[PDB]
């Protein structure tokens, strides 16, 4: 029914979670991607992933890999931040 | 002039330099002005027709183009466009709207630069000033070029040679002038500077046709089929930005790395050797600088000198060396017989980055507004982190701004733009455009217009009133007091108004002009503002109430009129005696009680009608006629209250 | 003659419409902008019995009034009254003498108009640091006036600033600078203020610190808001910016708190500056003193002025440039 | 309901000059908004539009009364919104 | 279409006729308005009363 | 007549209707206005007035039919005329009768001030030219011919001092204006002469067409504001609309409406409002006139129309438009098609809105009064 209801509603609340993933802070970008992963984990069709790929993400993802790799050079550089940052690697 | 000093008047002949000349200053519509004042010395002045010595001092006067007043038009609406469409979100939706934007200014540049040299051509002794500007404005596109392919997109190793080349091959016309120059020979392939095109070709990138050229030159001489062969097989192990999943460098290191070892074997091994031209083409190909030197009729400046440095020495650079041999480039360059060039420091600048210092550099050597304002919108599109303050003041856009709104209200036609620019700063472009709309003429129908749409527009008060009394006093001077009755009450003002009523007083204290249908035709707040447009407006109701036959109307007019006092004497007297047509009458019911007040009321207005003509006297030069016509109204009056009270007492029968 | 003796007066409309004239030939010369190009002759006739010194515009919002001044110990108005000017037709401008301010016993060395608000305040200074405020009682009428203020300083009298109010709590100010020819008199300028409580003028400031005599100030308005700049023509060229600090809520136009502090200090004349030129907000400045030196001045992007033009006035020629640009 | 509270908002003159008042009264005071005085904003209400005229002010008088009446009305109605926002804060 | 056309001209009917809007001790200014406003009232009940004559027929 | 908005047949041609600012540009509402009696018996000026709903400032009553409040008489013939001022009103004539007639306002009556009848002269008297089309701007009336004469005159003094009487082609209708010395002038099959104020001998100096459609052009009007701003209504549709005046051929191509279009005015209160008339009974609105940058009232036409604020974007990547050149496709955008009257008169011919009122006369003889409703 979630499944359903979500297809039903299409790109819009998609295109939402997407931005508030990517032009986000910490703890919301965090669960937004908690959230996504859930989603992903619990999808059946894949046709989600597929629009996902089709809208061009492909740029914002790598932009997101590169935050992640500018984020593990500051924990290894000495004086590591925030324990947030932890779970943020985890999610 | 601008920095040195200046020279005196008249010539530096004895005649005329036998006096000297004190010039002073004037000052008006914001355009200063030099009279020939004479001091210590003699003078030359007199008083005819036009000014002595064509004393006409105006600035900017270069500026004013009929293509460069559109080119400005255009570039300051795309800009306005630019500024409405910034409301969006950051990412790459900004950067590639920079990318449109800057293409557009590129193109209308071109445009410009092409109307320019039609004009050149068209023209022919300001041929030289009219290069000199074709090669500047060619500058100005370099550098809007190359700062939007090096601050906006910042790219590091990669694809940045490519946009380099691309951009050289784009702002350089020296190859194709010297394909030009080899066509114009009758032998083509058989010319010296083939090879130079050749390489040329090669080093801008267009392999099509360099590679057709080749083909044409193997088959035209007997001795280079082989060769041309090799060089078109070592040619195809080129890396034109390859494309495995992402950006990588080391397809292309290795792609260099291959060119360069087939090119090594191939030299070793003799199938590139044993021919002048194709090793001096092998020589120029492998890095050299002395050789390039001396071949420099074939590149273009410093720029062209570090691109192909970057393409002939290594596959790819940094933007931590790019600097570096940026560097080097430029001054390899002076030492081969060169000169140093403020253009060419602003370049380098450029290259060496630092975005604070190379606008404070733009802004100390050129002296145009809108490159900084449009450099500062890239910038602070790219979402970088611009300055607040002018190094002496805050925001650099709104002095720039404020700037070009001087420089265009210095000349005296198209001032639209600066209405938007002025209103985009929300601090002082207020005040400055209340005091510029204040300052420039409003006299001409035309400009005047223009001013109240604007204002209107702006939505403002004390401005539309300003003009309106302008217009007023301007229609009271030409004799129109139609439009200048319309202007007072536009702008709610009563100066005007009761100056129009006491000139209709005295008209009709001369002649007698009552006939002003206009209050009937249409009415507001001037019946209000004023007493004379009441007064007309009362006495044509009168006069059509008493053709229509209603005393009880009459009476309560009367009434309504003699307790809302309106006009001077000279119409209180008129107010007073227009009573007897509505007395002499017997018929129509009258009341007691009514006819006692209504002669109450009317003793009581004459009696202050004669205690504020005069104390216990009258004046004017009708006096006999008055009392006769006192007396005679009185008389009707008791008539009117006898025969009321009789219709009293013969009612209640 | 035809200018050819002692210039005086050379006046501008602020519209770029009007100029005038004034020297001793005993007459001025109004000329008139053409609507196509260029200026023309427009007229000239007499304005006063004797040597006509000065000539003032009026402000916008009444017309073209000038108030010609001169030796006769009198000041006279003159109005450009049309004749046949009807319909598409201009009438001849027939110079007729409205009124005229005269009640001192000195020449007259500056006037200036007032705008709406009230009326019309006309000021009329002496050679004899004494300034004389005169009201218009009635509107429709330009031939009546009633003196409503008199302010008696030191030494004697030059130019005089005011301050176009259009804010609220502000009353338009009067700036006076006395002068003598010598550089030895503590204190010359002073700054008057239009009192509410009395509704009468009051002293506020006197600067204490410049001691060279003023022959004009040339002010900056600024719609009685934000800052404001005064320049000064003494012996030097001295521009000062004067900040609002604080408003007290007893004095309703008494006592002010007012900093003045030297932000443009340059000497290049090194003699005696009587004229300095004012732009828009202080952007070309033009120094000329009574040694025929002419000093012109920028400001670019910066605050300060640099020399861009020394014109000769007392010596031989050397060249001929510039002269309309 | 949502209980907006807002200081001055003015409809009978051009929208630039309203929204110019309106910047121009913008201070704290007891209430905890950006709202004035009860007579205070009337006053300046009053000088504002005293400061800006001409020559010409007849009849203006009781327009600019009700004017105030009506702002004081309005005023005080955002008030009570502004207690009833507080109180539904608190809860 | 009988049941709508009774509603709508049972609503005409009960719509109350407009007032010429005056009141006493009146200016000449408020005698001005007060004409205007008589005029505007007078259109606005010739309006209704055609609107009212076409709904009835 | 009684109902709805005004209709009235007054049976007589509606030449030149124009709506004086007599009762505009004032407190007052605007309803009195002026027609000429072109193609009758006796060409005279009749000033009359409307009949507006309500009363914001003492209107008429009924419900519409408008009636003359005055008339004015001359000798010569009615062709048009351009409001230069409020009490001053300039006709042109076919024979060479320039009438200058004297409007007061503290009267509402017409007096005759001037009548050149021996007008359009420069080195004589006694010449006869016929006129076209007559417009007047600060400070120059100039008014145009079919076979390219010219005549100039001055709103300073009562004189011609300008007749250049040329031999040129075709025939052209119309006259608008760029600034204080170039005149552009439109042709009855689609071009477009650019001349200048000393203009001597034959031959036009610069003749532009544009490429595409070519459909004979008819009216023609300039911005009471900037000059160089030009609305132009012919066949099917082919107006040049610039925000300047330079460039060699016009680069904009605006065809649409494929009934001919008689007449295009403006509001002459707020220069934003066209209103365009057609000759199968239509009358549309169009806002914006290029130059003002505000929210476009619906799309309709073959036009650009403007931009206005752009906000909320994906975090993607988007695209703002390009450049590029060309004779075909549009560049300004102006009409504004609103749907008000599919097919309701059999023939329309000229139309004038002002304020919130907009006057049609028809071919038929007959005039149409209507309060606007939209904005």
């Amino acid at each position: 029914d979630n499944l359903s209801i979500f297809e039903s509603y299409g790109t819009a609340l998609m295109e939402v979670v997407c931005r508030d993933a990517c032009d986000g802070h910490d703890i919301g970008r965090m669960l937004a991607l908690a959230l996504l992963d859930r989603i992903v984990s619990v999808d059946r069709q894949q046709q989600w992933l597929l629009y996902l790929s089709n809208s061009g993400y492909l740029k914002v993802l790598v932009d997101s890999l590169a935050e992640d790799d500018v984020v593990l050079r500051n924990l290894l550089t000495p004086q590591p931040p925030l324990l947030k940052a932890l779970y943020i690697y985890e999610s | 002039m601008e920095e040195l000093d200046v020279d005196p008047a008249e010539t530096p002949i004895p005649g005329l330099g036998q006096q000297n000349r004190h010039i002073g200053f004037s000052w008006g519509p914001g355009d200063l002005l030099l009279y020939e004042t004479l001091y210590q010395k003699q003078g030359n002045s007199e008083t005819a027709a036009r000014c002595p010595f064509m004393y006409l001092v105006r600035s900017d006067e270069d500026i004013y183009s009929p293509v460069l007043r559109k080119l400005f038009n255009e570039s300051h609406s795309i800009f306005v466009g630019l500024q409405k469409s910034a409301e969006e979100a950051s990412g790459k939706s900004r950067k590639a709207q920079l990318v449109q934007v800057s293409r557009n200014y590129r193109s209308v540049l071109r445009a410009c630069m092409e109307e320019m040299h039609t004009l050149s051509e068209s023209t022919r002794e300001t041929a030289q000033k009219y290069i000199s500007q074709i090669s500047i404005l060619s500058a100005m596109e370099l550098s809007w070029n190359l700062c939007e392919i090096l601050f906006i997109e910042s790219a590091p190793a990669g694809p940045l040679l490519i946009l380099l080349l691309e951009w050289v091959r784009l702002h350089v016309c020296e190859v194709d002038n010297i394909v030009q120059d080899v066509l114009r020979s009758e032998k083509p392939t058989e010319h010296e500077k083939f090879w130079d095109g050749v390489t040329g070709y090669v080093l801008q990138g267009r392999m099509n046709e360099a590679r057709q050229l080749l083909a044409k030159e193997a088959s035209t001489s007997a001795s280079a089929r082989s060769m041309c062969r090799v060089l078109d097989d070592l040619l195809k192990k080129m890396p034109m930005l390859h494309t495995g999943g992402t950006q990588t460098l080391t397809e292309f290191e290795l792609k260099w790395q291959h060119w360069r070892e087939e090119c090594e074997r191939h030299l070793q091994n003799g199938t590139f050797s044993s021919n002048v031209h194709m090793e001096a083409v092998c020589r120029v190909l492998l890095g050299d600088e002395e050789v390039l030197l001396e071949k420099r009729d074939l590149m273009t400046t410093w720029y062209h000198f570090l691109v192909s440095r970057l393409l002939f020495k290594h596959p790819t650079v940094k933007p931590t060396e790019l600097h570096f041999y940026a560097q080097s480039s430029l001054d390899m360059f002076l030492a081969g017989d060169s000169c140093p060039e403020p253009l060419d420091n602003i370049l380098l600048a450029a290259f060496e980055f630092d975005i604070h210092q190379v606008i404070k550099e733009f802004s100390i050597v050129s002296s145009n507004w809108w490159f900084v304002a449009h450099l500062t919108d890239l910038l602070d599109h790219c979402q970088l982190f611009q300055a607040h303050n002018l190094y002496f003041g805050a925001n650099m856009r709104e002095f720039l701004l404020l700037d070009y709104a001087s420089g265009l209200f210095s000349h005296h036609s198209l001032w639209q733009l600066g209405v938007d620019y002025f209103d985009y700063c929300p601090n002082l472009g207020r005040e400055y455009l209340k005091l510029h709309m204040e300052r420039i003429p409003l006299s001409t129908e035309k400009k005047a217009l223009k001013a109240l749409r604007i204002c209107e527009q702006r939505q403002m008060t004390e401005q539309v009133r300003s003009i309106c009394k302008t217009m007023a006093m301007q229609s009271l001077c030409n004799r129109r007091l139609g439009s200048a009755l319309s202007w007072s009450i536009r702008a709610k003002d009563a100066a005007f108004a009761t100056l129009i009523s006491d000139r209709f007083l005295k008209e009709y204290c001369e002649r007698g002009n009552f006939t002003d249908l206009d209050l009937i035709d249409n009415l507001g707040s001037a019946m209000l503002l004023s007493d004379r447009l009441t007064f007309l407006g009362k006495y044509r109701e009168f006069h059509r109430m008493y053709s229509q036959e209603q005393f009880s109307e009459a009476a309560s007019l009367l009434l309504s009129l003699m307790t809302a006092r309106i006009a001077p004497c000279s119409f209180w007297l008129t107010l007073l005696l227009d009573a007897l047509p509505l007395l002499e009458q017997k018929q129509v019911i009258f009341s007691a009680e009514q006819t006692y007040e209504l002669m109450r009321c009317l003793e009581d207005r004459m009696a202050a009608k004669l205690e504020s003509t005069s104390p216990d006297e009258i004046q004017k030069q009708d006096s006999s006629i008055d009392n006769t016509k006192v007396e005679m109204l009185r008389l009707a009056l008791a008539r009117n209250l006898a025969r009321a009270i009789v219709t009293e007492g013969a009612l209640q029968e | 003659a035809d200018h050819k003796d002692l210039i005086h007066d050379v006046s501008f409309d602020f519209h770029g419409r009007r100029m005038a004239t004034c020297s001793s030939d005993q007459s001025v010369k109004v000329w008139d902008k053409s609507e196509n190009g260029n200026w023309h002759c427009t007229a000239s006739w007499k304005t006063h019995s004797g040597s006509v010194w000065r000539v003032t515009w009026a402000h916008p919002e009444f017309g073209q009034v000038l108030a010609s001044c001169s030796f006769d110990r009198t000041a006279a108005v003159w109005e450009e009254i049309v004749g046949e000017s009807n319909d598409k037709l201009r009438g001849q401008s027939h110079w007729v003498k409205r009124t005229t301010l005269v009640d001192s016993r000195t020449s007259v060395t500056d006037v200036k108009f007032a705008p709406k608000h009230m009326g019309l305040m006309l000021a009329t200074c002496s050679a004899d640091g004494v300034v004389r405020i005169y009201e218009a009682p009635d509107v429709m009428n330009l031939s009546q006036w009633s003196l409503q203020h008199e302010i008696s300083c030191k030494l004697s009298c030059s130019c005089i600033s005011w301050n176009p109010s259009s804010s609220r709590a502000h009353s338009p100010m009067i700036a006076v600078g006395s002068d003598d020819s010598s550089p030895n008199i503590m204190g010359k300028v002073q700054i008057y203020e239009y009192n509410e409580n009395t509704r009468k003028y009051a002293k506020a400031e006197t600067l204490m610190s410049v001691s060279d005599p003023v022959h004009d100030i040339a002010f900056a308005p600024n719609l009685g808001r934000s800052f404001h700049i005064l320049a000064v023509a003494t012996k030097d060229v001295r521009i000062f910016t004067m900040k609002p600090l604080r408003k007290e809520l007893s004095s309703s136009g008494g006592v002010t708190k007012f900093e003045i502090h030297t932000v443009a200090q340059f000497d290049n004349h090194n003699s005696q500056v009587w004229r300095v030129s004012w732009n828009i907000t202080g952007t070309v400045l033009a120094s000329s003193g009574d040694d025929g030196t002419v000093r012109l001045w920028k400001a670019n992007y910066m605050d300060n002025w640099k020399c861009i033009g020394v014109l000769k006035g007392d010596g031989n020629p050397v060249g001929n440039s510039y002269q309309g640009f | 309901s949502n209980e907006i509270p807002e200081p001055l908002q003015l409809d009978f003159f051009d929208r630039s000059q309203i929204e110019q008042v309106i910047a121009n009264c913008e201070h704290k005071n007891r209430r905890g908004q950006t709202v004035c005085n009860v007579k205070l904003l009337h006053r300046v209400l009053v000088a504002e539009v005293n400061a800006l005229q001409g020559m010409a002010a007849i009849g203006q008088r009781p327009l600019l009364m009700e004017e105030i009446n009506t702002i004081l009305q309005y005023v005080v109605e955002r008030n009570k919104l502004l207690q009833c926002l507080h109180a539904k804060r608190h809860a | 279409e009988s049941h709508e056309a009774f509603n709508e001209w049972f609503k005409h009917i009960n719509s109350p006729p407009q007032k010429p809007t005056l009141v006493g001790q009146a200016s000449f200014t408020e005698k001005v308005a007060h004409e205007h406003k008589e005029k505007k009232y007078e259109m606005d009940f010739g309006i209704w009363k055609g609107h009212l004559d076409a709904l009835t027929s | 007549m009684a109902d709805k908005f005004a209709a009235k047949f007054v049976s007589h041609k509606i030449s030149r209707t124009r709506w004086r600012p007599v009762s505009a540009s004032s407190l007052q509402q605007p309803d009195v206005f002026a027609t000429g009696s072109w193609d009758n018996e006796e060409n005279k000026v009749c000033v009359w007035a409307t009949s507006d709903f309500g009363a914001t400032s003492l209107d008429e009553e009924y419900q519409g039919d408008p009636k003359q409040l005055c008339d004015i008489k001359h000798p010569g013939d009615v062709m048009d005329m351009q409001f230069l001022d409020k009490e001053r009103i300039v006709t042109g004539s076919s024979t060479g009768t320039v009438t200058i007639f004297r409007h007061h306002e503290n009267n509402q009556t017409l007096s005759v001030n001037q009548r050149w009848e021996q007008a359009h002269y420069h080195v004589g008297s006694n010449m006869r030219a016929p006129c076209t089309a007559i417009v007047c701007s600060s400070p120059e009336i100039v008014s145009v011919g079919e076979d390219g004469r010219i005549n100039c005159f001055r709103a300073e003094s009562r004189d011609v001092l300008r007749t250049i009487d040329d031999a040129d082609s075709s025939t052209m209708h119309g006259v608008t204006f760029l600034r204080t010395t170039e005149i552009l002038t439109v042709n009855s099959v689609g071009q477009l002469k650019l001349w200048d104020l000393r203009k001597q001998g034959n031959d036009p100096t610069q003749i532009f067409s544009v490429t595409g459609e070519r459909v004979p052009l008819h009216c023609v009007d300039r911005h009471p504001n900037q000059q160089h701003v030009v609305a132009t209504g012919g066949q099917d549709g082919m107006l040049c609309i610039w925000d300047v005046r330079h460039g060699k051929m016009p680069m904009s191509l605006l065809n649409a409406h494929e009934a001919e279009m008689w007449e295009v005015h403006f509001h002459p209160s707020n220069p934003d409002h066209l209103f365009t008339c057609s000759e199968d009974g239509s009358l549309w609105h169009w806002d914006a006139s290029a130059d003002s940058e505000k929210p476009t009232f619906l799309l309709g036409g073959r036009s650009t129309f403007n931009i206005s604020r752009s906000s909320i974007a994906p975090p993607n990547a988007n695209q703002s438009l390009a450049c590029a050149w060309l004779s075909t496709d549009p560049t300004k955008g102006q009409l504004e098609i609103t749907n008000l009257l599919p097919s309701s008169t059999l023939s329309v011919n000229s139309l004038d809105v002002l304020g919130q009122n907009l006057v049609c006369g028809t071919d038929a003889e007959a005039i149409y009064v209507t309060r606007r409703l939209f904005s």
